[PDB]
């Protein structure tokens, strides 16, 4: 149950480029979470774009040897953390594939120097204790002003010609 | 076999009757 | 140069909100240029002021506010953008009393009833606000922005049947742009149903012939259709169109994503074989 660097900083990258709308991104493993994922922003209450988005980033995956083993969510309100019906089913859903899966929601409340984790261990995605340098390499890269050149699955499907695993920041990130 | 299925679940003008 | 000046119109015509390179522009325009630009400026305070509570800034907000209000006294946009400041520092009733007295010496004016309905939604409540916007719109109809604020409401509430009732409002009217037709197809194929899907593959298709180079739509129809060819109640006509149907499609993906590739390829095509 581990926290990759790279992981929290796409994922609070993604919930600083759209700022006043909820998002949902998407963890990959291979418990250690190796990738964070930013695939939407707005309503998030549909199923189609979702459904394709979780066969291809599985048919993408296995080339790799990566399972999907994480969701998170960020509601687009700050004082609110609650897990909606929605991520419940969805993590439900990988549950029936992984049986180890956690969801995750980061507070926000905070937002800067959060995490929220959940797990459902038979029980309806309950609550756990808090398990650095990521936090610094987080506020320099922010700071840095480079959250606009991130794109999510979202952008993807208006203009194919991004790469939603976006290595730039990846290898970005490894020369700090 | 469709791994990822999902099922989540007075305006002026709207009623249900199935009117002809 | 006065490209900025375009940029800042643009932004102001296609709804844009991301508030941090339009402050920017913004107080670099407030300065000295204002007395060359001409008569113009007014616009660009009241835009640059609403990006500015949106950056957190509230500094520029107060001068913006101020100028506005030396020019136009009398105001009833100035007094909103009071009513504004207010909420983003939560002084509610306040900003109530507010939108009720230019309400009260203005019965026809919309704006304070649309910003009284952002409070009540940012307190956490929504179930009146959306009887408060009903309430509204049995008054003044043909005001789509509230059609899809309404559909957006119901969506979040997870009742997906009058969302399209609202889209079908707000379709039937500037029925040339596709977004709202694959909207309305994408609440469908949600509301599950084979009656439903029936009409999510036709609109998901009508939203493609406009456009044409849509994404979303496609991939749309091809699941659609997949998913009809497993249903066990349509006869076997209907599964075989729909095989055709899919695989086409597959056809026209494989096409653009070969435009594309000048290792996706890969990928999409398990998707394509595995069903």
């Amino acid at each position: 149950v581990k926290l990759t660097t790279q992981a929290y900083c796409k994922m609070v990258l993604h919930g600083a480029k759209y700022p006043h709308c909820a998002v949902n991104g998407l963890l990959v493993a291979e418990t250690l979470f190796v990738d964070c994922i930013p695939l939407f922003h707005g309503t998030l209450a549909l199923a189609p774009m979702l459904e394709v988005a979780l066969t291809l980033i599985d048919s993408w995956c296995k080339d790799h040897s990566y399972v999907i083993a994480g969701y998170y969510q960020a509601n687009e309100r700050v004082k609110d953390a609650s897990p909606n019906q929605v991520a419940e089913k969805v993590a439900s859903r990988i549950a029936e594939g992984f049986s180890d899966t956690a969801l995750i929601m980061v507070d926000n409340t905070k937002f800067t120097m959060t995490i929220h984790v959940y797990e459902h261990h038979e029980n309806r995605w309950r609550c756990r204790d808090p398990h650095p340098e990521a936090q610094r390499i987080s506020a320099s890269l922010l700071d840095s002003r480079s959250y606009e050149t991130l794109v999510d699955f979202d952008n993807h499907l208006d203009d194919i010609r991004n790469d939603w695993t976006n290595p730039e920041i990846n290898k970005a990130v490894l020369h700090l | 076999r469709f791994k990822w299925a999902i099922e989540l679940s007075y305006p002026v003008g709207y009623l249900d009757k199935q009117v002809p | 140069w006065e490209e900025m000046r375009d940029k800042m119109r643009k932004w102001r015509e296609e709804n844009s909100r991301n508030s941090e390179q339009i402050v920017e522009v913004g107080e670099e325009l407030i300065n000295e240029y204002a007395s060359k630009l001409g008569d113009d400026i007014w616009i660009i305070y009241e835009q640059v002021m609403i990006a500015a509570l949106d950056y957190g800034r509230d500094d520029l907000a107060l001068f913006c506010l101020q100028e506005l209000r030396r020019q136009f006294p009398g105001s009833h946009r100035v007094k909103r953008l009071t009513g504004m400041r207010f909420e983003a520092m939560e002084r509610y009733d306040d900003a109530i009393q507010l939108y009720d007295r230019i309400l009260q010496e203005d019965p026809t004016n919309t704006a304070a009833r649309k910003r009284k309905i952002a409070i009540r939604k940012a307190q956490g409540k929504n179930v009146e606000a959306i009887r408060e916007l009903n309430e509204y719109l049995e008054q003044f109809v043909g005001d789509q922005e509230a059609w899809h604020e309404l559909a957006e409401l119901y969506i979040n509430e997870h009742d997906y049947a009058k969302a399209a009732f609202c889209l079908e409002e707000l379709m039937m009217t500037n029925p040339h742009n596709h977004l709202y037709c694959q909207q309305y197809a994408e609440v469908k194929y949600t509301q599950g149903g084979l009656e439903n899907l029936e009409l999510s593959r036709k609109y998901f298709a009508q939203a493609l012939k406009l456009n044409n180079r849509n994404m979303r739509a496609l991939f749309g129809l091809y699941m659609s259709a997949s998913h009809i060819a497993s249903n066990p109640k349509a006869s076997a006509k209907t599964k075989k169109d729909n095989m055709k149907y899919a695989s086409w499609a597959a056809s026209q993906i494989n096409r653009a994503y070969q435009f594309a590739g000048r290792y996706s390829l890969k990928a999409v095509e398990d998707m394509l074989e595995t069903l």
